């Protein structure tokens, strides 16, 4: 078990707080040098109903925003099932992911 | 994180501006509820304040 | 005809756009140049050329 | 200051639409960023324009 090099996958920890937020905002840092352009990579992950309320603390869909230099873009997610999984490792998973 | 940035920019592009009397919209009645007005040092006016 | 940036560009946002009227620009000086270094050639020949009346 | 000011914590949410132009915004709660280009005088809120 691995990732993208590219994101991490942000599972909330174990019992504890786990349940729903309102959106929580987060700067993305320059990181790059100079006159080098930067580009960020992120995006979103779900899942079974009740896979998502064993992993996260709910059941319905979670929203998404990305703001860059005047580029404004908003997802939301789906919840039941999804589209047979493709160009993907071989292993069948309940959940997909958004990028 | 926004596009305001170009504002004087787009405006320059014309040549005629003014900004407007009155106002689009009256701020107090607007749906919600009645409003005050809000206002902040560090935008003192003609007067002060 | 002048060659300004346009007024609804905006560097930030459109530069896709943008990148296509610097094309466009670029296009126009090349062109034009080519036109008048004609007209001159041609022009240039004449001169040259015409250099047999006095004789006559 | 959120709960003091108006009636709510949670991050509230904008939305314009002019002749085919759509844009969505959502604020931020917690802390910012240093302020930048203003006034002078600090306060604990920013303004989105
Ligand atoms: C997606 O959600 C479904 C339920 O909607 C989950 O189904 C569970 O799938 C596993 C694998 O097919 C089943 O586990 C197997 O069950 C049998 C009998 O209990 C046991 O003999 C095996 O050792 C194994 O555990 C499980 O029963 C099934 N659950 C139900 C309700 O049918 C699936 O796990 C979800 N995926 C994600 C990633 O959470
Ligand atoms: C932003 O929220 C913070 C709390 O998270 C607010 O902090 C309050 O800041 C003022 C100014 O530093 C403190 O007031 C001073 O307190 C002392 C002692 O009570 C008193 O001697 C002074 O006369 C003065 O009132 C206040 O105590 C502090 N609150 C806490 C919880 O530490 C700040 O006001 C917020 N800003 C906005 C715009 O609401
Ligand atoms: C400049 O600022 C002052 C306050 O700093 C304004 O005075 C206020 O006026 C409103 C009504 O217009 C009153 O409700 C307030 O009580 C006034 N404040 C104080 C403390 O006097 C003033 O109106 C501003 N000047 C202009 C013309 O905008
Ligand atoms: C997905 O897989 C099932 C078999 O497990 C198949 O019946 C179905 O047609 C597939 N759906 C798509 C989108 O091809
Ligand atoms: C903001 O100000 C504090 C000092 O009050 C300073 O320590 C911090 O580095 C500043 N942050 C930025 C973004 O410069």
């Amino acid at each position: 078990n691995g990732f993208f090099a590219t994101m991490a996958w942000a599972v909330p920890k174990n019992d504890k707080n786990k349940t729903a937020t309102n959106p929580l905002t987060i700067e993305v840092p320059y990181i790059c040098t100079e006159g080098e352009d930067q580009i960020t990579v992120w995006g979103f992950h779900s899942d079974n109903e009740t896979q998502m309320a064993k992993l996260y603390g709910d059941s319905k869909p979670q929203k998404f925003t990305s703001s860059a230099n005047g580029v404004t873009t908003h997802y939301v997610s789906q919840i039941g099932g999804f589209p047979n999984q493709t160009e993907d490792g071989g292993l069948p998973q309940s959940g997909r992911i958004v990028v | 994180r926004t596009k305001i940035r170009q504002l004087p920019n787009l405006l320059r592009g014309y040549e005629h501006i003014r900004l407007s009397t009155h106002n689009v919209i009256n701020a107090e009645n607007a749906p919600g509820g009645p409003y005050k007005i809000g206002t902040s040092g560090s935008c003192p006016n003609i007067t002060n304040g | 005809k002048n060659l300004q940036r346009l007024s609804g560009a905006m560097d930030e946002l459109h530069n896709e756009i943008l990148e296509l009227d610097e094309k466009v620009d670029d296009l126009r000086a090349d062109t034009i140049s080519s036109q008048i270094e004609l007209a001159v050639l041609l022009s240039n020949e004449g001169i040259i050329n015409s250099e047999l009346a006095l004789e006559r």
